[PDB]
C-alpha cells in the first residue's frame, strides 16, 4: 500500500527576545538511517521581516512555505503593499493548514519576527492548524530533549534564590541576542550528541528592526 | 440515549423517557427531555446515537409545522407516523443513516382515539397499545402483558407505568436517572411534574 | 536396568563411625605425598610424579591442576577420582559463579562447592 | 552498528564503532562491541546487544572449559560451531549477528554468523546497519596479500564509512589484531574523530538554587556494637 | 540460487553459483554451496542457509558414525538420511537439497530432495530459484553417458543462463567432479561464462 | 495507489569543479527476473540537462514523454528557444517536482526516484533529487535506492562538502562514479554490468557515453574459499 | 485537559487548565483553552485544538454578521446552535471538539455544552476533558446558586486544581473568567505549582502530600 | 497498555569527584490517574544503590529479589557486595528471563569500598549493561533527561555542586513528562556517608 | 465486580464495597458482600473478573487461617499484604492470570495503628490513607484529597464516605446498588447495617 | 499460457499455445490466442481473457478508424494504442500483450507490453506463465535474420518445452506468419511437437 507521508527528521528552535527573535534549525535531511543532505536549508526568509520553518515531512513543508510566501505576495497586491504583521501571518497560516484538515500537511511549523509594538514574537503551529504565540519553542525530532533545558535556562523554572530555600523564585531577567544564541548552540550540540537525526550543520536566522541576518555553525557529522 | 416507553389507554397516550445523558464515563445531565411536540395533539419521543436523535426530531418537527401552516390543518397521528417512517426508510440506505428510534403518541381529533406508533431506525412501523425501544421491552413487556386493559384510565396507566419504571430500576445495570412523563389527550399535551 | 541403588551406601555403625569415609581416608593414606605452604606473597603446592612405568610419559599426567586463573589444586589418593573432581570443580566455578557475577570465585567458595560435591557422594544413593 | 573483519598475511583484524541506540536516541556514545571469546578469539556483534554479549559469554565459558578438558588452545571453528548450533536452536529469536575471528594452532580464521544459524567464510566481511557503507570501502580497496598495517587501515576506513554515512553508527573506532605467534592486541578507541566541542556556557548552578523539604542521613553501615 | 548435479560416463558432477542474498542485497558473492558429507558424497544446497547447513552438518555426523561401524555408505543411504530430516521436520524447514555421489559398484548417482521431503533419483537434477529458467535448455541438451568435458560444458552453459536471468543467482560457477580418480574442484569466473 | 512492476535500480551522481556527472545501469527488472537488458534510464533534455530515473519503468516512459513535450512547448512562439529562453535544469526539475507532489496528493504516484543533473546559464552546477512523495533535496553527491547506501559513502570521500567541489576534476569524479558502479554490481542483486554515463560540463558541454561495462573485477580469491566453516576440501 | 463552567446568581464562571500533551511528552505548559468569541461570549476547548480554534473563530464570524444584519446581539442559544450545525456537516468525518459556550443575553446568563456529534445541552454546570471527573466532585459538593462572585471564582479555580493534581494530562496553569451582563472579565493566569502549595496551607487540604 | 509506561517514573544517576548521585521521582499511577506520591524507586543493598523504573510490580519484585540475593552473597562471602559485581548480578538475573522479561530500567550507583572509584551503570529490560562514565538515565522521561544531563553535566563536580546539577536535571525533565513528578528524592553518596534529600516541586 | 473504596482514619480502617452482581443484561443480586475476613483484625475487599475474585479471596483466606493455626499468632496487615502481592505477581506471568484487584484493611495490634493497602492484579502494592480500584478513584479522590485528615474519627470517616458514594451515585452511569460498609479497629471487624 | 513473437528475414511470426484454465480445470483446450487488430498487425494475449479481449477489441476499433482517416498504421502506432490502454488502466487490468506486425518500410517488428503498461521493442519476445521455463533455451537458440523454416522450428521447439513444464499451457501450437506475401496460419498438434 502507498504511504503518502514520510519523515525527513530535522529539529527547529524559535526564541523570542525583548526586541528580537531567532529561528534556528539543523541542516541535515534524512530517511530512515541514511543521510540525504548535510546541508538542506530548512528555515526561510518569507518577506515582511518574517521567518518560517515547517519541520517534519519535507515535501509538505516545502509546499506550505511556498504557499505562505505566495500568500504574502498576494497580500501586497490586494491591500496596497501593506506590511503583513506577524499576528496576521499566523492567522493566515492557520487557514492554510486547516484547508487540509482531512489530508494534513505533516509538519510542525514555527514563524518568528516582531509584533506591531516592535517586541520579539514567535508563533507555533500543529499539523492541523492550532496555533498560539510563544516565547520559546523547540520543534521536531529532538524537541523533547531541548524544551526542558529552555524551561530551565530561559524561564528559570525550578530555580530559586539561594538562602531563601524555595520561598523566592529567580527573577525573570531579559536575555540578549548573544545570550540566546549561546543557548541555541548548546541546545543543538547536546541534541546532536544524543539524537541520530540531528547533526551536520546549524543555521540561525535572527530578526530585528534592521532586517534578517543569518549565522551558520558546524555540527558533528556522525 | 437509553430508555423510552409508551402506553395507549382509553382516552390518552402516555410517553415516559429517561433523563440521563452520558459522555465518556460521566453523566453530563439528569434532566434531559427526549421529546418534541410535532403538533398540538402529537408528541414524539426518541432514542439512538448521540446528535442524530435531536437533529432528526427537530427536522421532523419543522416539516410537520410547515405542513400545519400551509394547510391550516393538523395531520392525523397516522399520517405523521407514515411520513416519519418514510424518512427513516429513506435514511437507512443513505451514505450515513440516522441512527434514531422513535415513539409517536398522538390523539386523533377526528376519530376521538389515542394512538401509539413504534418506529425503529430501519423504518419498521407498528401500531401498539404499549411499546418500547432497545432493551426496555425485555424488562417491562411481561408486566404490561399482564396488567394492561384497553379501558384503563389515565391514572391507572400512570400506576402501571410506575411499576414498569420500578422494575427497570431494580433489574437494569444502568442508572437512567428516572423518567419525564407526558400525557397526550383531546386537550393536548401536558407534563406530569411529579413522578 | 535403571539405577536401583537409591539408598545410602555410607551409614553410621553402632560406634558412630561412617565406615566408607574412614576407608576412603585409608586410601588417601596409601597415596603419594603432596603438600602446600603459604607465604606472604604467594602459595606453593607440590607432589611427586610417581611414574607407573619408564615407558610412560609422565608429562602427560598432571597431578597439579589449574581450576581458575588464580586457583590451583593437588591431591593424594586415587588419581581417577581427582581427575573427575577437577573437571567438576572447573565447571562449577563457571555455572554457579562466573556466569552470575562475571568474575571468578574466591578460593574459599570454590572450595565450598568442591566440598559439597564430596559430601553428596557420602550421603546420596 | 558497523563491524568489519579483514584477513591479512599472518593473521586477522576486526573492528567496530561505539554507538548503541534505542531508536533515534543514543544510549551509549562509547559502547564496546568487541568481545573476547578466548584470548586469541574475538568477536564483534550487531543486533540485540544483550544477546550478542550473552551468547558470547556463554560460548566463551564453555570454550574455556573445553580448553581445560582437552589441554589444547581453543579453535575458532569450535566457537563457530557452538555459536551456530545455539543460535539455530532458538530460530532467530536470539538476535545475535556476529563476526568471529581468531588465530589457533590451525592458523588464522574469519567467519560471520547470522541470528538464524548460518555461517559464512571470507577474507573480508561486514555486518550491521552500516555494513553497506563499509562493504563499499572493502570492495574498493581490498586486495590479496595485505600486510598488518594495510589491513588495520582498511578495517578502520570501513568503520569510518559507517560512522559518517550511517545514522545507526557513530563515535569511535575499536580494533583488535590477532596475528599468528603473537598475543592479540585490543586497541580500544583506536580512533577518536568525534569529540564534542567546548560548550559556549557553564551551567553550574549557585548553591541553594534547588528547593528542599527534608534532609536525612542514610544508614548504610551495619548494626553497630555496644 | 542455481544448482545442479549431472551423471556421466565416469561418474557425477555437481554445479552451483555463489550468490547469497538478503532481499536485493548480496550478503555473500563467493558462497560455496557444494557441501561435502562424505569423501565422495556431496550435496548442493538451496533454500534457508541456516536450515541447509544444520542439516548437512547432522548428515555428515550420521555418515561419519555409519562409516565407523559399517564402512562406506551408499549414495542412496546418504539421501535417505537427508530425506528423514527434511520429511520429519518439514513444518520448520525450508531446504531444497540435491545429493550426488560416486560408488565403484553403482557409479555416479543423483537424488533430489525438494521442499516436502520426497526423494527422486534422476540422471540429472536442477534446483534453486534460477533453475526455472533452464528447464527447457537442460531437457533439450542433456544426454546420458557424456564425457567429463561435455558434462562440464553442459553445466557451465546451463548455469550461465540461470545466472543471466535470475537476480538471486550469480558470481562464480563452482563445480565438483566425483569419479574413481578422486575429487576435483573447478571454478569458472564471469568473464569466461558470460560470453557463452 | 499501485505497485511497481518493471523496475530500474540505482541512479548515482556527483558534482565536480566544472559540472556534474550522472550514471545508471541499463537493466529493467521484473521482480527477481532480469527481464530487459537494453533500457536507457538517463534521458537528456537539450544540451545542458540529464534526468536520471529509477523505479517503475512504465512511469519513467511517461515522464520521458512529458519532457519531450516540454521541449516542444518551450519552442512555441519562442525565437530564443536555442539561446536565452532555452530550458534550464532548474526549470525541468521544478516541473517534475510539481508533478510528483501533485500525483502523491491524489494518492496516485509516479513510482520513481529522480535525479536532475545539469549546468545552468551562469555556469552553476545543478543537482537535485525528487521522488514519488514529492520529497526534494540537494547535495554534492546524490544517489537513489542501493546507491544511497553504497555509492554516496564512496562519492562523499571525494566531495565531503561544498568546498571540495572546485578541488575535484572530471577525471577524478568519473573514476569515482565508475568505481561506485562496480561496487553496486558486486552487491546489488538487481543490477547489471552494462551502464550509461553522462557528463555535463560548462566548457565541453554534454558528453553521453553508452554501452559502458564494469571492468577490472576481483574474483580470483573465490577459489580459496571452501565450505562455510569446518570444510577443508 | 480539564474545563468547567457554571451558571450562578451573578452570571457564569469559566475555568480551564493549560496543558497540552503528545503522548507522555508535555508539548505545551501554557495553552489558552478559552476562546474570546466576542465581548459577551466565551468558548472552552477540549479535544483537537485545531478543530476548537477553527470552528469557534468561525462561529465568531457568524455571530458578528448576525449583529450587523439585525443590529442586536445574538443569544447564547442561537450561537450554540450555529456551532452544533457546523459539527453536523462534518458528521462522521473525524472532528474532535468539546466546548461550553458561555454568555449573557436577554434571558440572563446562558451556558450550553456542544460536542463533535452535534450534541447541544443547556445546563447550570458542565465539565469536559480527561480530568472532568475530579472537577465534578468539588463542584457538586460546593455549588450553590447563592454564590458570591468571590467564592464562585474560587470554586472553579479549586475545581481545576483538583483535576490538575490527579490527572496527568491536566495541569500547567488555571485561566479564570467571569461573565456579566456587561461582558466577560478575565481573572488571570494562576500557576498550579504555586497555587497548589498556597491552597494546601490556607485550606488544609491535600494532607496526603508533603510540603 | 505498554508495560514500561503504565505506572510512569524516572531515575537518573551521575558521577562526581569521589562521589556519585542517584535520584528518582515519587509518582506511581495507573496511566492518567496518580495513585501514590510516596513510591520511592531507589533501594540499597549495603553501600550499593539501585534505582528501578518501569512496571511497579516488577520494581517491587526485583528489589525483593536483589535483597534476597545480596543477603546470601554476604553470608557466604563474609563481605558486602561491590557495585561492579552487583551490576553483573543484575544483568545475569534479567537475561535469565530473556523471553519473559521484567519490564524495568534498572540503574546501579555506588563507590567501590576498596578502590574508592565511583561507579554507575544502566540496563535495558533484558540485561544489556551500559557502563557510562558521566550519567545514566531511565524512565518515561529518558529523552528529556538525556537532553538535560548532556547539557548541564560536567565532570569532577563536588558533592554539593553535583546535587544541584542532578536535581535540576530531574526536576525539569519531570516537568515535561505527564507520567513523572509528584515529588523527588536525591541521594548523594560518598565513601562513608550518604545524604538523602527530598525536593520541593510542582504537584501536577 | 465494580466498586470498592477504602479509608484509613485515626483508629480504624473503613471499607465500602458495592452490592451488585450482573450477568448479561440482568442484575442477579443487589446484596452481595465483596469481602473476606482473613484474620480477626484483617479484612480484604475485592473486585475483578467474574469467578476469579471469590476463588482468589478464599484461597488467600485459607492460607492466612492455616498460618494462624500453625503459629497460634495473627500476622500483621503488612505481612498479609506482602503475601497477597507475591501471589498476584506470581499470577500475572501464569498461563491464565487471576484478574483480581484488592484492598486490605487491617488494624496492627502491635503498633496500635490502622493500615490500608491497595493491590492491583499485576501485584502493584501501595500503602495509602484512602484508596480505590477501577474508575472509582476518578470520582472520589478529589473529595478525599479535600476533606481527609489523619486525625478523623470513625464517624467523620463514615460521613466523608457517604459524600463519596453520593458523588458516585450522581456521576457514574452504572447502578451499583449501594455499598456494604465494614469497620476494622482494635476490637475487630464489624458491619454498619444502616448506610 | 505460452506466447511468443519472433522477427526473421522475411517478416515476423507469432506463436501461442491453446490452453485456458480456471484453476486446474481446462475451460478451453483449443483457444485462439493470436488476435488480429489489423490486416498485418496481430497480438499475442496473456493474463485475464476478459481484459485482453476487451483491449484488443478497442484497439481494433481505433486502428479501423485510423485507417479510414490516415491510411495504414504502423506497428509502432498499434503498440502505442495498446500501451495507452494498459498504462492508464493499470489498476484495473491484468494484461500481458505482445504486438507484432509487418510493414514494407519497417518490415517485421515486435513490441512487448508487460503488466505495468511499459513498451519494449525487441527482436523477439516471450510471455505467459510458461515463458519462464524457456528463457534459457530461447536466448541460446535465437539468431537474427533466420529463414521462415528456421523460425517456425525455433517457435515450435520453444513452445514445446514451455508446454512440457507449464500446466497452465498446452493443447495445439498455433502460429501466424506475417510477410509481404500475405498472412499464413499454421497449426501443430501434440503428436508432432511432443516428440521433439
Ligand atoms: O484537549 C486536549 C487533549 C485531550 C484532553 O486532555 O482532554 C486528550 C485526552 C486524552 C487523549 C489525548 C487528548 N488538548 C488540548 C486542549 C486544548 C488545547 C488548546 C490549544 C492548544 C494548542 N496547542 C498548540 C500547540 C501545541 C503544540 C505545538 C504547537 C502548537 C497551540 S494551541 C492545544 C490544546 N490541546
Ligand atoms: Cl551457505
Ligand atoms: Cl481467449
Ligand atoms: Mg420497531
Ligand atoms: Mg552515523
Ligand atoms: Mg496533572
Ligand atoms: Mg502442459
Amino acid at each position: 500500500q502507498f504511504n503518502p507521508y514520510g519523515d525527513n527528521g530535522g529539529t527547529i528552535l524559535g526564541i523570542a527576545g525583548e526586541d528580537f527573535a531567532v529561528l534556528a534549525g539543523d541542516t541535515r535531511n534524512i530517511t530512515d538511517y541514511s543521510i540525504n543532505s548535510r546541508y538542506e536549508p530548512k528555515v526561510f526568509d518569507c518577506g515582511d521581516n518574517i521567518v518560517m520553518s515547517a519541520n517534519g515531512f519535507a515535501a509538505d513543508g516545502d509546499a506550505l512555505v511556498k504557499r505562505f510566501k505566495n500568500s504574502v505576495k498576494w497580500y501586497h497586491f490586494d491591500h496596497n503593499d501593506k506590511k503583513l504583521s506577524i499576528n496576521s501571518a499566523a492567522r493566515n497560516i492557520q487557514h492554510l493548514l486547516y484547508s487540509r484538515r482531512f489530508f494534513p500537511y505533516y509538519v510542525y511549523n514555527i514563524i518568528a519576527g516582531l509584533d506591531e509594538d516592535g517586541k520579539g514574537a514567535v508563533y507555533s503551529f500543529d499539523p492541523v492548524g492550532s496555533y498560539q504565540r510563544e516565547q520559546c519553542r523547540a520543534g521536531g525530532a529532538a524537541a523533547s530533549l531541548i524544551m526542558p533545558f529552555l524551561d530551565n535556562q530561559v524561564n528559570f523554572k525550578n530555580q530559586y534564590e539561594p538562602g531563601t530555600n524555595g520561598k523566592v523564585k529567580k527573577p525573570l531577567k531579559y536575555l540578549s541576542v548573544e545570550e540566546v544564541i549561546k543557548l541555541v548552540r548548546d541546545s543543538f550540540t547536546s541534541a546532536t550528541e544524543r539524537h541520530i537525526q540531528v547533526g551536520d550543520g546549524l543555521e540561525i536566522l535572527i530578526v530585528t528592526k534592521d532586517g534578517v541576518r543569518k549565522e551558520f555553525y558546524e555540527l558533528k557529522r556522525d | 440515549m437509553d430508555i423510552i416507553l409508551g402506553i395507549r389507554v382509553q382516552d390518552s397516550v402516555i410517553l415516559a423517557s429517561s433523563k440521563a445523558v452520558t459522555r465518556g464515563i460521566s453523566v453530563l445531565k439528569d434532566s434531559d427531555d427526549k421529546t418534541r411536540q410535532l403538533s398540538p395533539h402529537t408528541l414524539m419521543s426518541f432514542a439512538g446515537e448521540a446528535g442524530d436523535t435531536v437533529q432528526f426530531a427537530e427536522y421532523i418537527q419543522a416539516n410537520i409545522q410547515l405542513y400545519s401552516i400551509r394547510e391550516d390543518y393538523e395531520l392525523s397521528p397516522q399520517a405523521v407516523s407514515s411520513f416519519v417512517r418514510q424518512e427513516l426508510a429513506k435514511s437507512i440506505r443513505s451514505r450515513r443513516p440516522y441512527q434514531v428510534n422513535v415513539l409517536i403518541g398522538g390523539y386523533d381529533k377526528k376519530k376521538n382515539k389515542p394512538e401509539l406508533y413504534q418506529i425503529d431506525y430501519l423504518g419498521t412501523k407498528v401500531e401498539l397499545p404499549y411499546g418500547a425501544h432497545g432493551y426496555s421491552g425485555f424488562y417491562t413487556f411481561s408486566l404490561l402483558d399482564h396488567h394492561y386493559r384497553p379501558d384503563m384510565t389515565t391514572e391507572e396507566g400512570l400506576d402501571l407505568l410506575k411499576l414498569c419504571v420500578q422494575e427497570l430500576e431494580k433489574r437494569m445495570p444502568m442508572d437512567f436517572k428516572g423518567v419525564i412523563v407526558k400525557i397526550v389527550d383531546k386537550d393536548g399535551i401536558r407534563q406530569v411534574d411529579d413522578f | 536396568m535403571t539405577d536401583r541403588y537409591s539408598f545410602s551406601l555410607t551409614t553410621f555403625s553402632p560406634s558412630g563411625k561412617l565406615g566408607q569415609i574412614d576407608y576412603a581416608l585409608t586410601a588417601v593414606k596409601q597415596g603419594v605425598t603432596s603438600l602446600g605452604i603459604k607465604a606472604t606473597n604467594g602459595v606453593v603446592i607440590a607432589t611427586e610424579k610417581k611414574s607407573s612405568s619408564p615407558l610412560a610419559m609422565s608429562e602427560t599426567l598432571s597431578k597439579v591442576s589449574l581450576l581458575t586463573p588464580d586457583i590451583g589444586a593437588v591431591y593424594s589418593g586415587m588419581g581417577p577420582d581427582y581427575r573427575v573432581l577437577v573437571d567438576k570443580s572447573r565447571k562449577v566455578a563457571h555455572t554457579s559463579y562466573k556466569r552470575i557475577y562475571g568474575e571468578y570465585p574466591p578460593t574459599k567458595l570454590l572450595v565450598s562447592e568442591v566440598a559439597k560435591i564430596m559430601q553428596e557422594a557420602t550421603q546420596s544413593g | 552498528t558497523t563491524i568489519v573483519g579483514v584477513k591479512f598475511n599472518n593473521g586477522v583484524v576486526i573492528a567496530a564503532d561505539t554507538r548503541s541506540t534505542q531508536g533515534p536516541i543514543v544510549a551509549d556514545k562509547n559502547c564496546a562491541k568487541l568481545h573476547r571469546i578466548s584470548p586469541k578469539i574475538w568477536c564483534a556483534g550487531a543486533g540485540t546487544a544483550a544477546d550478542t554479549e550473552a551468547v558470547t559469554q556463554l560460548i566463551g565459558s564453555n570454550i574455556e572449559l573445553h580448553s581445560l578438558y582437552t589441554s589444547r588452545e581453543p579453535r575458532v571453528v569450535s566457537a563457530l560451531q557452538m555459536l551456530k548450533q545455539h543460535l539455530f536452536k532458538y530460530q532467530g529469536h536470539i538476535g545475535a549477528y556476529l563476526i568471529v575471528a581468531g588465530v589457533d594452532p590451525t592458523g588464522s580464521h574469519l567467519f560471520s554468523i547470522h541470528a538464524h544459524g548460518s555461517t559464512d567464510v571470507g577474507y573480508y566481511l561486514s555486518l550491521g546497519s552500516g555494513s553497506l557503507a563499509a562493504m563499499a570501502v572493502l570492495e574498493s580497496h581490498w586486495k590479496q596479500d595485505l600486510t598488518k598495517e594495510e589491513a588495520i587501515k582498511l578495517a578502520s576506513d570501513a568503520i569510518q564509512a559507517g560512522i559518517w554515512n550511517d545514522l545507526g553508527s557513530g563515535s569511535n573506532v575499536d580494533v583488535c589484531v590477532m596475528e599468528i605467534g603473537k598475543d592479540a592486541e585490543y586497541l580500544r578507541n583506536y580512533l577518536t574523530p568525534n569529540v564534542r566541542e567546548e560548550k559556549q556556557k557553564s551551567y553550574k548552578f549557585p548553591r541553594g538554587t534547588t528547593a528542599v523539604l527534608k534532609e536525612s542521613i542514610v544508614n548504610i553501615c551495619d548494626i553497630q556494637e555496644e | 540460487t542455481s544448482i545442479m548435479a549431472v551423471t556421466f560416463k565416469d561418474g557425477v558432477i555437481l554445479g552451483a553459483d555463489s550468490r547469497t542474498t538478503t532481499g536485493a542485497y548480496i550478503a555473500n558473492r563467493v558462497t560455496d554451496k557444494l557441501t561435502r558429507v562424505h569423501d565422495k558424497i556431496w550435496c548442493c544446497r538451496s533454500g534457508s542457509a541456516a536450515d541447509t547447513q544444520a542439516i548437512a552438518d547432522i548428515v555428515q555426523y550420521h555418515l561419519e558414525l555409519y562409516t565407523s561401524q559399517y564402512g562406506t555408505p551408499s549414495t542412496e543411504t546418504a539421501a535417505s538420511v537427508f530425506k528423514e530430516l527434511c520429511y520429519e521436520n518439514k513444518d520448520n524447514l525450508t531446504a531444497g537439497i540435491i545429493v550426488a555421489g560416486y560408488d565403484d559398484k553403482n557409479k555416479g548417482e543423483v537424488y533430489t530432495i525438494p521442499l516436502g521431503g520426497s526423494v527422486h533419483k534422476l540422471p540429472y537434477a536442477i534446483a534453486g530459484s534460477g533453475s526455472t529458467f533452464i528447464y527447457g535448455y537442460c531437457d533439450k541438451n542433456f544426454r546420458e553417458n557424456m564425457s567429463k568435458e561435455e558434462t562440464v560444458d553442459f553445466i557451465k552453459h546451463s548455469l550461465s543462463q540461470a545466472i543471466k536471468w535470475d537476480g538471486s543467482s550469480g558470481g562464480v560457477i563452482r563445480m565438483v567432479v566425483l569419479t574413481a580418480a578422486g575429487v576435483e574442484r573447478l571454478i569458472f569466473y564471469p568473464d569466461e561464462y558470460e560470453q557463452l | 495507489t499501485q505497485q511497481p512492476i518493471v523496475t530500474g535500480t540505482s541512479v548515482i551522481s556527483m558534482k565536480y569543479d566544472n559540472g556534474v556527472i550522472i550514471a545508471a545501469d541499463n537493466l529493467g527488472s521484473y521482480g527477481s527476473l532480469l527481464r530487459f537488458n537494453g533500457v536507457e534510464r538517463l534521458i537528456p533534455v537539450g544540451d545542458n540537462t540529464v534526468v536520471g530515473i529509477s523505479g517503475d519503468i512504465s512511469d519513467m516512459q511517461h515522464i520521458e514523454r512529458l519532457l519531450k513535450d516540454l521541449v516542444t512547448e518551450n519552442a512555441y512562439d519562442n525565437p530564443l528557444a536555442d539561446a536565452e529562453e532555452a530550458l534550464e535544469p532548474s526549470y525541468i526539475f521544478e516541473y517534475l517536482a510539481t508533478v510528483m507532489y501533485q500525483r502523491r496528493s491524489k494518492m496516485n504516484p509516479l513510482w520513481n526516484a529522480i535525479i536532475v543533473a545539469g549546468v545552468q546559464s551562469n555556469g552553476d552546477q545543478f543537482l537535485r533529487y525528487v521522488n514519488l512523495l514529492g520529497v526534494t533535496y540537494s547535495s554534492p553527491t546524490l544517489a537513489t535506492g542501493f546507491g544511497a547506501h553504497m555509492a554516496n559513502p564512496l562519492l562523499r570521500k571525494v566531495v565531503d562538502r561544498e568546498s571540495d567541489i572546485p578541488k575535484t576534476t572530471v577525471q577524478v569524479a568519473e573514476e569515482a562514479i565508475v568505481n561506485a558502479m562496480r561496487v553496486l554490481y558486486y552487491r546489488d542483486a538487481r543490477s547489471s554490468r552494462n551502464f550509461s554515463l553522462a557528463i555535463i560540463d560548462k566548457n565541453t558541454g554534454l558528453t553521453f557515453k553508452k554501452n559502458l561495462q564494469v571492468e577490472n573485477m576481483k574474483w580470483d580469491f573465490a577459489k580459496d574459499i571452501k565450505g562455510y566453516g569446518t570444510q577443508k576440501i | 485537559t480539564t474545563t468547567l463552567a457554571f451558571k450562578f446568581q451573578h452570571g457564569v464562571i469559566a475555568a480551564v487548565d493549560s496543558r497540552a500533551s503528545a503522548g507522555s511528552y508535555i508539548s505545551a505548559l501554557r495553552v489558552n483553552k478559552v476562546i474570546e468569541i466576542n465581548p459577551y461570549l466565551l468558548g472552552t476547548m477540549s479535544g483537537c485544538a485545531a478543530d476548537c480554534q477553527y470552528w469557534e473563530r468561525l462561529l465568531a464570524k457568524e455571530c458578528r454578521l448576525y449583529y450587523l444584519r439585525n443590529g442586536e446581539r445574538i443569544s447564547v442559544s442561537a450561537a450554540s446552535k450555529l456551532l452544533s450545525n457546523m459539527m453536523c456537516q462534518y458528521r462522521g468525518m473525524g472532528l474532535s471538539m468539546g466546548s461550553m459556550i458561555c454568555g449573557w443575553d436577554k434571558k440572563g446568563p446562558g451556558l450550553y455544552y456542544v460536542d463533535e456529534h452535534g450534541t447541544r445541552l443547556s445546563g447550570n454546570m458542565f465539565s469536559t476533558g480527561s480530568g472532568n471527573t475530579y472537577a465534578y466532585g468539588v463542584l457538586d459538593s460546593n455549588y450553590k446558586w447563592d454564590l458570591s462572585v468571590e467564592d464562585a471564582l474560587y470554586l472553579g479555580k479549586r475545581s481545576i486544581l483538583a483535576a490538575a493534581h490527579r490527572d496527568a494530562y491536566s495541569g500547567g496553569s488555571v485561566n479564570l473568567y467571569h461573565v456579566t451582563e456587561d461582558g466577560w472579565i478575565y481573572h488571570g493566569n494562576h500557576d498550579v505549582g504555586e497555587l497548589f502549595w498556597k491552597v494546601k496551607e490556607e485550606e488544609g487540604s491535600f494532607n496526603n502530600v508533603i510540603g | 497498555s505498554d508495560p514500561s509506561s503504565i505506572n510512569g517514573g524516572i531515575v537518573v544517576a551521575m558521577t562526581g569527584k569521589d562521589c556519585v548521585a542517584i535520584a528518582c521521582d515519587l509518582r506511581l499511577g495507573s496511566q492518567s490517574l496518580g495513585v501514590s506520591n510516596k513510591f520511592e524507586k531507589i533501594f540499597h543493598y549495603g553501600h550499593v544503590f539501585l534505582g528501578i523504573t518501569g512496571l511497579a510490580t516488577d520494581v517491587t519484585t526485583l528489589n525483593e529479589m536483589f535483597r534476597y540475593k545480596t543477603n546470601l552473597y554476604k553470608l557466604k562471602e563474609e563481605r558486602a557486595i561491590e557495585p561492579e559485581t552487583f551490576t553483573q548480578l543484575v544483568s545475569s538475573s534479567l537475561y535469565e528471563r530473556r523471553f519473559g522479561p521484567y519490564f524495568v530500567g534498572p540503574v546501579v550507583a555506588g563507590i567501590n569500598s576498596k578502590s574508592g572509584k565511583p561507579f554507575i551503570a544502566g540496563f535495558d529490560l533484558i540485561g544489556c549493561i551500559d557502563e557510562a562514565k558521566d550519567f545514566i538515565v531511565s524512565g518515561t522521561a529518558s529523552d528529556q533527561l538525556f537532553g538535560m544531563c548532556e547539557s548541564l553535566y560536567e565532570p569532577n563536580l563536588e558533592p554539593e555542586d553535583l546535587f544541584e546539577t542532578i536535581s535540576q536535571a530531574l526536576l525539569n525533565a519531570a516537568d515535561r513528562d505527564a507520567l513523572s513528578g509528584w515529588g523527588a528524592v536525591v541521594y548523594i553518596i560518598k565513601k562513608d556517608e550518604v545524604v538523602k534529600r527530598y525536593l520541593k516541586m510542582r504537584q501536577d
